């Protein structure tokens, strides 16, 4: 066999990769996806179904599949676990009562043997109110250090501002890609 | 070169302040 | 609330007029010239005139005075700001400010005047944005004017993303004739020429004393800028919250921020001058200049203006370093030095004649002004920390910045 | 870094000479980049100092710290602001994340004797940021 075509494609960039968008309802998932794809804060109704989009950055097409946090849609996340390479979780620090539910949902989703190659991606959403905690208090409460064989990275992004999205994208690219 | 001081590259942010 | 903005000429001819409200008759401009002549000849000349119930508030340009008629109690500050914006727009569109372009670019000038202000209320003043709707060589107006971002046109694409900064320093020293400096203030000037692709949101970061104190790093060299004047693109709320300098740079050269703080350090140049002027016989100029600046910095094009006698003639200059020339038009001795190394000491011994007959009236004592400009020297010690260039598409910027030190209101009071 | 290695012995000798307890202007090197030290750069500098020695256990002094910061800025272009210590009394953690150097008591925090001690957990745990969240923003 010959791999000249593959080498030529890789000389200018061939890898695209995938990504997932999960989190509770009203957690900034749709707004975050709109900012990543378009670059504006688009106001959307609650995600009854799901949103699928792609992000072109660093020569990698980061396809994002937004998933809502509805009670009837929480168990529907197993459909997206098939043919999925990435997983990004958006936390809601503005909902103290919903923090426990979000942690339980993350533990339930992380307790699947099929979803093992998807690295952890914790997004500090709703980083605009004074009630939001730091990048370690939320992680300490969720116990992200207790995930054996899991590569998790905590990143805080402000929905109104958009700061830290580039850092999160760079971290995801560095975790997915093991080349120069 | 340029009169009045050669142009110098600028940083992106305070890396030491996190 | 200007009634009619008009452009006059040096002979009193109105180069162009454009009424905005019509509350003032166009014939009132005839009395403006005699009123200005009377005010100047009686010392009552002011930028704001008054022809009965109509006030003529305007400033004098390079070749003509832009007189804007008004009748009600309109905002004089608003009128001055509109005049300044119009002057800037004319300078951007026309490289020269003279009557040669007024009579040659009327087709575009009239359109610009009509579009800029309506009913005495200006609406659009960005020259770069305005160049996309009115041209001298018409499509729909750009969405930038209607959109919130009126200083960053969308869709701009460049092969490279290079931003050139210019930290221009202005050393202004008000030294009295007794040898003491009264007004010693340094005003920073951060002028940047942003040339990138898209609409990046610059995140300016410097070594401010307030920022260092807030972050807890108030122990190193931090600039204590008393006044900071951000540009229109800079968000006032971000600076007010936590000193966050976040703004969208425009396409071209513009002033982002203008620092201004008092200076309590020694002068960069110390001038010791003597006046051995004989009573209608001769004159001596024992001028000695001591450079108090750092030896590592060189003051390129040092021009210490020494006011010589107005009626002095047959002058002789006995200096040490630098070309000394007396300009009869300026009536002063120009101590011109090409390169002045820091710590240098120049000694001069002037000698000029004077007529035996005394002058009819006194001429005063003009102050000695130095025109030193030492580049790559930051007297205030303020250093740029970072510049967060963020773009939605994602690109690697190559920002650049240079520090230039010059003398501003650095005049020395004569004895 | 050959220049850093060469400057390490002279810098250590100058710091030792200065006890534990003239020219005006702010010249700038033409074209020399100036920016705050990065976390990776701070970690590398701390590792190099630990390997070379002379900084671990040295009595903390304002003059020695200023000389070290000036030497680091001259040899690397790093702003002399990342070498800050947390306020006392007690152990002072580095202000810049990634720095492996910290001040610990050797016996008012000003009169307390402090010595530089290596700390690998500093590059991984933001002790200074946690202690002073307001100072870290
Ligand atoms: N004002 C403001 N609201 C935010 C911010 N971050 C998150 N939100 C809230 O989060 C919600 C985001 O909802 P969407 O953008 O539609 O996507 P989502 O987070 O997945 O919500 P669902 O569609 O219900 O699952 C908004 O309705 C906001 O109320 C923020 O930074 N500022
Ligand atoms: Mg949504």
């Amino acid at each position: 066999g010959n791999i000249f075509a593959n080498l030529f494609k890789g000389l200018f960039g061939k890898k695209e990769m995938r990504i997932l968008m999960v989190g509770l309802d009203a957690a900034g998932k749709t707004t975050i996806l709109y900012k990543l794809k378009l670059g504006e804060i688009v106001t959307t109704i609650p995600t009854i179904g799901f949103n699928v989009e792609t992000v072109e950055y660093k020569n990698i097409s980061f396809t994002v599949w937004d998933v809502g946090g509805q009670d009837k849609i929480r168990p529907l996340w197993r459909h997206y676990f098939q043919n999925t390479q990435g997983l990004i979780f958006v936390v809601d620090s503005n909902d103290r009562e919903r923090v426990n539910e979000a942690r339980e949902e993350l533990m339930r989703m992380l307790a699947e043997d099929e979803l093992r190659d998807a690295v952890l991606l914790v997004f500090a959403n709703k980083q605009d109110l004074p009630n939001a905690m730091n990048a370690a208090e939320i992680t300490d409460k969720l116990g992200l250090h207790s995930l054996r064989h899991r590569n998790w990275y905590i990143q805080a992004t402000c929905a109104t501002s958009g700061d830290g999205l580039y850092e999160g994208l760079d971290w995801l690219s560095n975790q997915l890609r093991n080349q120069k | 070169d340029r009169k009045g001081g050669s142009y110098s590259q600028a940083a992106g942010s305070d890396s030491a302040q996190s | 609330s200007a009634s009619a903005v008009y452009v006059l000429d040096l002979k009193g001819k109105v180069l162009i007029c454009r009424n905005y409200r019509g509350d003032v008759d166009m014939s009132e401009v005839e009395h403006f010239m005699p009123i200005l002549m009377e005010k100047e000849e009686e010392g009552m000349l002011s930028p704001i005139l008054a022809h009965g119930g109509v006030r003529f508030m305007w400033i004098k340009h390079n070749n003509l005075y832009l007189v804007a008629t008004s009748k009600k109690n309109a905002c004089v500050s608003l009128v001055f700001s509109f005049l300044y914006k119009v002057v800037q727009v004319f300078s951007e569109y026309f490289k020269e400010l003279e009557e040669e372009s007024i009579r040659d670019n009327f087709v575009i000038i009239y359109e610009l005047l009509d579009e800029l202000m309506d009913f005495g209320y200006p609406q659009t003043t960005d020259s770069k944005i305005l160049q996309e709707y009115i041209t001298q060589e018409a499509p729909r107006p750009p969405a930038t004017v209607t959109n919130a971002v009126s200083w960053r046109s969308e869709g701009i694409k460049y092969r490279k993303n290079e931003v050139f900064l210019d930290v221009i320093e202005a050393v202004n020293l008000l030294v009295s004739a007794n040898g003491n400096v009264l007004r010693s203030e340094i005003v920073g000037s951060i002028k940047m020429r942003v040339f990138l692709s898209g609409m990046p949101e610059l995140r300016l970061g410097l070594n401010d004393k307030v920022l260092f104190d807030n972050t807890g790093r108030g122990k190193s060299k931090s600039v204590e800028l008393e006044d900071v004047k951000f540009h229109q693109c800079v968000r006032l709320s971000r600076f007010e919250n936590d000193r966050t300098i976040s703004f969208i740079p425009p396409d071209g050269e513009f002033e982002l921020m203008s620092y201004r703080l008092n200076t309590h350090v020694k002068p960069l140049i110390w001038i010791e001058s003597v006046i051995e002027k004989h009573s209608h016989s001769r004159i001596e100029y024992m001028v000695k200049a001591k450079s108090q600046f750092k030896r590592r910095s060189t003051a390129n094009n040092v021009e210490i203006h020494i006011p010589v006698p107005n009626d002095a003639d047959s002058p002789k200059f006995k200096t040490t370093v630098g070309s000394v020339k007396w300009v009869p038009e300026n009536s002063e001795i120009v101590w011109s030095v090409k390169s002045f190394p820091g710590g240098k000491e120049y000694l001069m011994r002037a000698h000029f004649g004077l007529p035996s007959v005394e002058a009819e009236d006194k001429e005063g004592k003009p102050p000695i002004s130095v025109k030193f400009e030492i580049p790559y020297f930051t007297t205030s010690g303020i250093q740029v920390r970072y510049l967060k260039i963020i773009e939605k598409s994602g690109y690697q910027a190559l920002p650049w910045v240079r520090y230039i030190t010059q003398n501003g209101d650095y005049q020395l009071r004569t004895q | 870094s050959k220049s850093s290695v060469i400057g390490w012995p002279a810098v250590r000798e100058r710091m030792r000479r200065a006890e534990p307890a003239e020219e005006v202007g702010f010249p700038v090197t033409p074209q020399v980049p100036l920016r705050p030290m990065t976390y990776k750069a701070a970690v590398d500098l701390s590792h190099f100092l630990k390997e070379k020695g002379g900084l671990e256990g040295l009595i903390h002094s304002q003059r020695r710290q200023d000389i070290l910061d000036l030497w680091i800025y001259h040899t690397q272009g790093y702003f002399p602001d990342w070498q800050n210590y947390t306020p006392g009394p007690g152990v002072r953690y580095p202000l810049t994340f990634g720095w492996c150097y910290k001040l610990v008591p050797v016996e008012d925090p000003e009169r307390e004797v402090l010595e530089w001690r290596f700390d690998s957990r500093l590059a991984f745990h933001h002790v200074a940021r946690e202690l002073h969240p307001e100072y870290f923003k």
